[PDB]
């Protein structure tokens, strides 16, 4: 029985897949500091920041629509985590957040490490959560 | 014939025979009664199409 709700839990599987592999480059390209250029990581990693925010921002409208009240609260502490992590941060002003370009003061890198595995951790049993989902809703 | 003639008459107004129409019947919806949420008959396309 395909429903829209169930469609939700499809198009996140297709995006969160990739939300997986926007923090995969946070913990290479941390890899690539630990190891060591900054400018370089800096410009790159500056870029995709809005993408892996705005792209959760996607799924806690979705899922108002969808009227699944129990994945809305699921994921809302880390769109309040995600809106948190933002505006205190873009008082640089040169394109977004996250790099800084003097990242190379201490105890930010680590704070930044301690995100990195926080956001492998939680889109990965997320995803499973999903697929969890689309196929409870599915063949309902 | 005559005293369950005169019972059926009086079986009627004193309200037990049509509340034993109910006693059977009534609860009798265990089924789910999904003629109920169907009254829409609706003719757009679903997901299902
Ligand atoms: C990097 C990130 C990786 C992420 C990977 C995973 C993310 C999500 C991937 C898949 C999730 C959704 C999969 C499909 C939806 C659920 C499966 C399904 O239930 O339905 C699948 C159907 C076919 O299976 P079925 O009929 O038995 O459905 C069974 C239903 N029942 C029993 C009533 C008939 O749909 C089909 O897969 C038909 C085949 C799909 C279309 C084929 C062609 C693709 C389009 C263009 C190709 C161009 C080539 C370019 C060179
Ligand atoms: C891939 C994943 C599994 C393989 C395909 C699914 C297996 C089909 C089995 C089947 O024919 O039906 C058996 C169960 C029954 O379903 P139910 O008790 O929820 O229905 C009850 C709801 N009522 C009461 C309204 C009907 O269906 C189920 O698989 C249970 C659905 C919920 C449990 C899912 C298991 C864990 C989720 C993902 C697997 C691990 C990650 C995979 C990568």
């Amino acid at each position: 029985a395909f429903t829209f709700a169930a469609f939700c839990y499809m198009l996140t599987l297709v995006l969160c897949a990739s939300l997986i592999f926007f923090v995969i480059w946070h913990i290479i390209a941390f890899d690539e500091l630990r190891t060591d250029n900054i400018e370089r990581i800096c410009c790159l990693l500056r870029k995709l920041v809005v993408p892996e925010y705005s792209i959760h921002g996607l799924f806690c409208l979705m899922f108002l629509c969808a009227a699944e009240w129990v994945t809305l609260g699921l994921n809302i502490p880390l769109l309040f985590y995600h809106l948190w992590r933002y505006f205190h941060r873009p008082a640089d002003g040169s394109e977004v957040m996250y790099d800084a370009v003097s990242i190379m003061n201490a105890d930010i890198l680590n704070y930044c490490q301690k995100e990195s595995w926080c956001k492998l951790a939680f889109y990965l049993l997320s995803f499973f959560y999903y697929l969890y989902s689309m196929v409870y809703t599915l063949v309902s | 014939g005559t005293p369950v003639n005169l019972a059926v008459l009086k079986l009627s107004e004193q309200g037990v025979l049509d509340k034993l129409k109910n006693k059977w019947w009534y609860d009798k919806g265990e089924c789910g009664a999904k003629d109920s949420g169907s009254k829409e008959k609706t003719s757009a396309l679903s997901l299902s199409n």
